[PDB]
RNA sequence: AACUAUUCCAAAAGUUAAACAACUAACUUAACAUGGACUAGCAAUUUCGGUUGGGGUGACC
RNA sequence: CUCGCACACGCUUACAUCAGUAACUAAUAAUAUACUGAUAAUUAACAACCAAUAAACCAAAACAACACUAAAACGUUUAUUAAUUACAUUGUUAACCCAACACAGGAGUGCACCAAGGAAAGAUUAAAAGAAGUAAAAGGAACUCGGCAAACACAAACCCCGCCUGUUUACCAAAAACAUCACCUCUAGCAUUACUAGUAUUAGAGGCAAUGCCUGCCCAGUGACACCAGUUUAACGGCCGCGGUAUUCUGACCGUGCAAAGGUAGCAUAAUCACUUGUUCUCCAAAUAAGGACUUGUAUGAAUGGCCACACGAGGGUUUUACUGUCUCUU
RNA sequence: ACGAGCUACCCAUGAGCAGUUUAAAAGAACCAACUCAUCUAUGUGGCAAAAUAGUGAGAAGACUUGUAGGUAGAGGUGAAAA
RNA sequence: ACCAAAGCUAGCUCAACAUACUAAACAAAUACAAAAAUACACCAAAAUAAAAUAAAACAUUCACCUAACAUUAAAGUAUAGGA
């Protein structure tokens, strides 16, 4: 009566049924009908250099713990373009029009790394 | 769509039967939008427009339950937006055909909100509705900075 | 007329478009907004869509006109798949040139004496034919499309054995798939011959005119056939985008600069796939003609002249078990008059090296009748092909 | 001649039957699938 | 489900093209035609029924073609002939004699002096003898042969009368046409096709027709030896 | 009944004379296609009264 | 003793190693490919995935020389563009699948007939009856519905019905039923989804059953054409009496009634209501069987076909030989 | 609503047919694989919801057969056996 | 003496209220043969409910039968029906 409730796998089916386990595609079909890789998508690790810096992957026991504080929107904004406007509005430079020099960003298709739709996986 | 009885006597069968409208293609003349339709109508729509005197009287004097179709909702919606616009691009080259025209169905002359939305289904309606409101929600740098503004504005105007 | 369509397959008109865009001064309200179908909305038209930076693979193909050697005049091009309806007819007529039947008799005297042949002749080429047709594949009854290639290389092995005895033959080289490009203009009609051959023999030295003046006299005076329905363009590839460049396959200060003998094989399993013997003729006919022309354009030049010194080609082509011998001598530039000195062309037609060959015993009650092999052998074919090999020396 | 034997497996006949899209393509198949769902059950469709 | 026919090709060829066969089915997949199917497999060779087709627009002329071979053909009961002029081909339908390199006229030139039939040539009714054979018969003039292309069959020119022929089917029906629709003079290919015997069921089911049914079914009224008196001409001639 | 063909009347589009005699009618119809009829095909719905020296046939009521 | 190895499809870890099995799976144990637990495992070169648009090509596969008819699967080259850059992704176990079972069943292909696979008997005893086999004195169908089965035989003849190869009631009917070449009727004058990329030597709806000799008479009824007349039977269907006569049984002839025509040719006790085991000849010692004739069959009979015939038939009957445990009569 | 993975008939696309006899691949002949299912005996809650053993019929064809697709119940399909 | 026996919980049922009415969970993947990141299109649609049954058969008829308007009465009245 076949199987209906185990999944269904490439192992499954006949010759002509070859579906990944969800790895991503690296490449596409060339000419000769050999496989072409497109050096650009394939994950490049990006590896800092460990050997000189002090930090482990446990913590002493004695050391303490703190008040949990999320962080919001708000306290991003004060430890980061407060301190900026608040010089700048004391000084009446202050620009309703241009807000870039305090690190807002009107939109986000220059930019490398954008953040609404994106661009980058971790 | 209903039931007969054969011969009309109630002791026969009973049939079901189905009685279609005669449909004819007539195409037809538009003032206000100044255009030919090529339609589907029947012999009680030309008889319709007859008694009205004109066939944009007919589309303008007429309920929406009487007209019953979405494209006679649609030309209503049409010259209706023409009426209440003045629209110049009706007759580009003579106002005097223009306002002799916008003259005699100054009867029907609502305003523009109201002209908009006449012809409307639920469905375009709430999509219309969808679109308006349509925005892109705004960066909190811009309200975090509108609520620093006022307070800096309190803390200077206090001293 | 009956057009050849069916409406049924034509990809299907529009939908008629909606009412309300026949309607002046009125903004249609359509699912766009959603980015999906929705029904009781109308249909939204959208601006044929131009991803501003442009793919290389994904883009619509550039139609024809737009290249830079795109030209206006039809130029009618002869590759190595074109087949002539009136082969050699046809040939001569675009060719302008005189067909004569067997060989030159330089090649048939090369090809008589005794001096000439291998050690055992006959020993030698019965093998060179049972190994291509039997010996030389695993499965017990090759295809054609494996043993006509090697058996048009057996033979030129056999051959090229006799470099011990005449030791000029070392100046030439062989070469695979050349682009020739050889355009001229004939009769108001431009046309090109234009494409890769199978393979090809290259000599460091020319080979000599075969023709006494005689010949070259007597040619002036033939009148060229025709067949009035069919024009003599038929078969050909009629082409808009295309080079005028006068081009053999090698570039300047090539070592081999000489083209001494064509080779065409028609390696197909199916009947329909192979050329018909005469459109072969034709073919080679052409290709040979072309690659001298090449040549004639190189060291003489564009100007349309009689030739004081003659190019002579040779052609050979194959079923692999029937061939075709041509020997080609090449004296006009000039083709566009008719009436002036033609080219020559000798062609050994239908010259069947062996008849028919069996690669299991066939048995008749019982008994073996026929052996495994070759049935009946030309070595006469053999002999004009070892000439044709040997015109250089 | 002998019978019982009627179920010849194929997994390309099996999902072109009976399987997700099959019941997606028209209204009716959409019906199974909204009363498989009713009923709650494991498996909607093959 | 849906089928889609095999008949989509758009560009005329010589060559032989690949066709499907449906045993009686109509593109639903019900049997609308009993007693078809599952014969050889076949190829399909396009036949040009227009006769006088001038291969480019530019020289408007009559033309002249020559036959280069003369072949069977599966799909019909004619005989077909390869013929090529200029630079193009084209299957047509070949006349009883037609031979291996022949010469064919194709001609839509009218002229008070009628003309002297050959076989294979083409000319508008108007052109020909009173008395002529005709074969591959337009109804109006450009739409092409449809009347009389089946094997060994040949009508007859009646006459010719007010701008207009009159010529009788191979049904002997009378038929009136405008006396500018092209026909071609003679009897189609291949007489003997009405002689030849099926030997064996086999054969039949070579031909790709299946048996007929086993009900039996008793004759009605339809059947019967009927004499009709034969029908009135058709005309398509169009009055104004 | 529907459906599939036939035939006809009406619907719909038209076209003609200014009609005839003395001191309004008639005709037309390409494909669709409506309402009402006609003739068939293909069909739809429903039923097999009782008595009886078992039922049936016959007879009877 | 011999259904072996692999692949496809399918199955989904049932495979492998170590350990355990009181009980659970094996239709029983031993122990373990099938129960239990723990731990491992199939690694791409094979396979899947793996370009479009124009243009030249009428020329079968059959060892393909060349042809046959039913007219036939399978590609080159030329031009125009085709991201160009190691290593992508996925199938890889098995003693396996479909039959509720560890089922004598069903299962495609390539290679093999052994080099690979396997075990008919848990242990006895040697009653009947039953199954399967080998042998049998004398006889040789006397058995029996029938030579069913069996046999040291593996041959000849004759009928009936169907011409023939073929098809059919999967699971009680394989036939004389159906189809079928052939022959006949009807219906159609034509274009982009069937028929058909066809065109009356064609295509549909049917009948009948090759071949051979034939296919008689009837249009009143009922149909169908012709919308009424009239035409149609290779349309549905029909095709008779009573009295008197040759010395005598018969009735060429005569009378008369009724019909649309009055059953013609042929064949005939038949696969043909009954009478019927008709009558006679042949075959047997003996036949309601078989064959041959006679034959009113008052209910045969001519394309709902009639008569002969070749070849054919796991069709139904009959004779001869031969063979035999079918039987005498069993062992 | 769901069903043509069985089966009836189609459509695409593959695959098989050795030996012998014959001028012959001729819906010829002998006889395997293969396909059927004649006659008998077993079996009859069986090995089997149609099998086993023997015996038979066809075996280059109106042949067998794999894979994918089609036709659906007022229907389909049918060399009519409802 | 074996096989067995005994529990009182799991939850349910029917109503009331109630806001208002597709719960929960979504990182990725999901309408290729669902759970398979990535290429030039198509997309979509509606036609009266019928019958079993009651009428001791059945042929017109046969409440309710997936259409909001409740309740006390008028009233099983006027009417409708092979009356
Ligand atoms: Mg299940
Ligand atoms: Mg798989
Ligand atoms: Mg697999
Ligand atoms: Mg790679
Ligand atoms: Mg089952
Ligand atoms: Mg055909
Ligand atoms: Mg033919
Ligand atoms: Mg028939
Ligand atoms: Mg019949
Ligand atoms: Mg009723
Ligand atoms: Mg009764
Ligand atoms: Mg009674
Ligand atoms: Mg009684
Ligand atoms: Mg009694
Ligand atoms: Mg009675
Ligand atoms: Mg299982
Ligand atoms: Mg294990
Ligand atoms: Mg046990
Ligand atoms: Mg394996
Ligand atoms: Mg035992
Ligand atoms: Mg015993
Ligand atoms: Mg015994
Ligand atoms: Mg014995
Ligand atoms: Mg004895
Ligand atoms: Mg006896
Ligand atoms: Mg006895
Ligand atoms: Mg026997
Ligand atoms: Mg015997
Ligand atoms: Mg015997
Ligand atoms: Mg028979
Ligand atoms: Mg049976
Ligand atoms: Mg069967
Ligand atoms: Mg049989
Ligand atoms: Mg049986
Ligand atoms: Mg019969
Ligand atoms: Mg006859
Ligand atoms: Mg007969
Ligand atoms: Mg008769
Ligand atoms: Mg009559
Ligand atoms: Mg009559
Ligand atoms: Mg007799
Ligand atoms: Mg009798
Ligand atoms: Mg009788
Ligand atoms: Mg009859
Ligand atoms: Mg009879
Ligand atoms: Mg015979
Ligand atoms: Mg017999
Ligand atoms: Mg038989
Ligand atoms: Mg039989
Ligand atoms: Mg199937
Ligand atoms: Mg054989
Ligand atoms: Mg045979
Ligand atoms: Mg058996
Ligand atoms: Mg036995
Ligand atoms: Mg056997
Ligand atoms: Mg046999
Ligand atoms: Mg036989
Ligand atoms: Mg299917
Ligand atoms: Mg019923
Ligand atoms: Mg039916
Ligand atoms: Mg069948
Ligand atoms: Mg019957
Ligand atoms: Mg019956
Ligand atoms: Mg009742
Ligand atoms: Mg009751
Ligand atoms: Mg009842
Ligand atoms: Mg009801
Ligand atoms: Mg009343």
């Amino acid at each position: 009566g076949a199987d209906r409730m185990s999944k269904w796998t490439s192992k499954r089916g006949p010759r002509t049924f070859c579906k990944g386990r969800g790895a991503k595609g690296t490449g596409f079909h060339g000419r000769d009908g050999k496989f072409v890789q497109i050096k650009e998508m394939i994950p490049e690790l990006v590896v800092p250099e460990l050997a000189g810096f002090k930090l482990k992957p446990y913590v002493n026991y004695r050391a303490p713990e703190g008040t949990d504080t999320p962080l919001t929107a708000k306290q991003l904004f004060l430890e980061t373009a407060a301190p900026a406007i608040e010089k700048d509005f004391k000084a009446g430079t202050f620009d309703p029009e241009h807000l870039e020099k305090y690190g807002f960003e009107p939109t986000q298709e220059g930019k490398l790394f954008q953040l609404y739709p994106k661009n980058f996986p971790r | 769509l209903g039931h007969r009885y054969v011969n009309n006597d109630k002791l026969s069968k009973r049939v079901r039967k189905v009685w279609k409208p005669q449909l004819f293609q007539r195409e037809l003349y538009s003032e206000i939008l100044d255009k030919r339709f090529t339609v589907t109508v029947t012999m009680r729509t030309l008889d319709l427009i007859d008694q009205a005197c004109g066939f944009d009287f007919y589309i303008l004097k007429t309920p929406k339950e009487d007209l019953c179709s979405k494209f006679g909702m649609d030309l209503k919606r049409g010259m209706l937006l023409r009426l209440a616009r003045q629209d110049p691009q009706l007759h580009p080259d003579d106002p005097a055909r223009r306002a002799a025209i916008y003259d005699r169905y100054k009867a029907f002359v609502i305003p523009e909100a109201e002209a908009e939305w006449v012809g409307l289904t639920l469905d375009e309606a709430v999509e219309k509705q969808r679109l308006l409101e349509e925005k892109d929600p705004i960066p909190l740098f811009k309200i975090f900075v509108e609520e620093l503004l006022g307070q800096l504005q309190q803390q200077a105007l206090s001293e | 007329a009956y057009e050849w369509g069916v409406r049924s397959t034509r990809k299907p008109e529009p939908p008629p478009l909606d009412r309300v865009y026949e309607i002046p001064g009125l903004e249609p309200i359509t699912y766009a907004g959603k980015m999906h179908f929705m029904p009781g909305l109308a249909r939204p038209v959208f601006p044929p869509w131009d991803p501003g930076w442009t793919h290389p693979k994904f883009r619509r193909l550039p139609p024809l006109h737009e290249h830079p050697l795109y030209k206006d005049q039809a130029c009618y091009v002869f590759h190595q798949r074109c087949r002539l309806l009136e082969g050699v007819k046809q040939a001569l007529w675009l060719t302008k040139t005189q067909l004569i039947e067997g060989l030159p008799e330089k090649v048939l005297r090369l090809a008589d004496d005794p001096r000439n042949h291998i050690e055992n002749q006959d020993e030698r080429v019965l093998n060179a034919i049972s190994h291509a047709r039997l010996w030389h594949s695993t499965e017990d009854i090759p295809k054609r499309e494996t043993y006509c290639p090697v058996i048009v290389d057996s033979l030129i092995q056999l051959c090229k054995s006799q470099i011990l005895k005449h030791p000029s033959l070392a100046r030439r080289i062989c070469a695979q798939n050349n682009t020739l490009s050889a355009t001229w203009n004939r009769e108001s009609i431009l046309l090109q011959v234009h494409g890769s051959s199978g393979a090809r023999l290259n000599a460091k030295d020319p080979l000599p005119p075969v023709a006494s003046q005689e010949e070259v006299e007597a040619t002036k005076n033939h009148v060229l056939e025709t067949f009035y329905p069919i024009s003599p363009t038929m078969g050909l590839q009629e082409c808009n985008v295309y080079d005028v460049n006068d081009d053999t396959g090698f570039q300047e200060g090539y070592p081999y600069p000489c083209p001494h003998t064509l080779y065409f094989l028609e390696s197909a399993n199916l009947r329909p796939r192979r050329f018909q013997p005469d459109q072969l003729r034709a073919k080679m006919i052409l290709f040979a003609f072309g690659s001298a022309l090449a040549q004639a354009r190189l060291l003489y030049g564009n100007d349309s002249k009689v030739l004081e010194q003659p190019v002579v080609v040779q052609s050979v082509g194959t079923d692999g078990r029937l061939f075709q011998f041509l020997v080609l001598q090449l004296n006009t530039t000039d083709l566009a008059s008719d009436e002036g000195v033609k080219n020559l062309a000798w062609v050994d037609s239908d010259q069947l090296l062996y008849q028919h060959f069996w690669c299991l015993p066939v048995i008749k009650k019982k008994v073996v009748v026929e052996p495994v092999g070759p049935i009946g052998f030309q070595p006469e074919t053999f002999r004009k092909f070892l000439a044709l090999y040997l015109h250089g020396a | 001649k002998a019978r019982g034997n009627e179920y010849q497996p194929s997994n390309i006949k099996r999902k072109h039957k009976h399987g997700w899209v099959r019941r997606l393509r028209t209204p009716t198949g959409v019906q199974v699938i909204l009363r498989r769902m009713h009923k709650g059950r494991k498996s909607l469709s093959h | 489900a849906t089928s889609v026919s095999w008949k989509s090709r758009t560009k005329y060829t010589v060559m032989p093209v690949k066709m499907r066969k449906s045993g009686g089915r109509n593109h639903t997949g019900q049997i609308q035609v009993h007693g078809i199917g599952g014969g050889h497999k076949q190829r399909y060779r396009m036949i040009d029924f227009l006769r006088f087709r001038p291969e480019h627009e530019s020289k408007p002329g009559p033309f002249e073609e020559k036959v280069i071979a003369v072949r069977y053909d599966p799909c019909r009961s004619a005989d077909i002939a390869l013929v090529a002029g200029g630079n193009r081909k084209r299957w047509i339908i070949a006349t009883e004699n037609m031979k291996a390199g022949d010469t064919v006229l194709n001609s839509d030139h009218i002229g008070r002096m009628a003309v002297a039939a050959r076989e294979g040539d083409a000319h508008p009714l108007g052109a020909l003898p009173v008395g002529t054979l005709i074969n591959n018969v337009e109804s109006e003039p450009g739409r092409g042969a449809q009347y009389i292309r089946a094997a060994g069959t040949c009508g007859v020119l009646l006459r010719k009368v007010n701008g207009t022929a009159i010529i009788q089917l191979p049904s002997k029906r009378q038929m009136q046409v405008l006396e500018t629709c092209i026909a071609t003079v003679g009897r189609v290919s291949n007489v003997d096709h009405n002689k030849r015997v099926i030997g064996k069921a086999g054969r039949n089911r070579w031909l790709g027709k299946r048996p007929n049914s086993g009900l039996w079914q008793r004759k009605g009224g339809w059947a019967g030896r009927k004499i009709r008196p034969l029908p009135p001409m058709k005309s398509y001639v169009k009055l104004p």
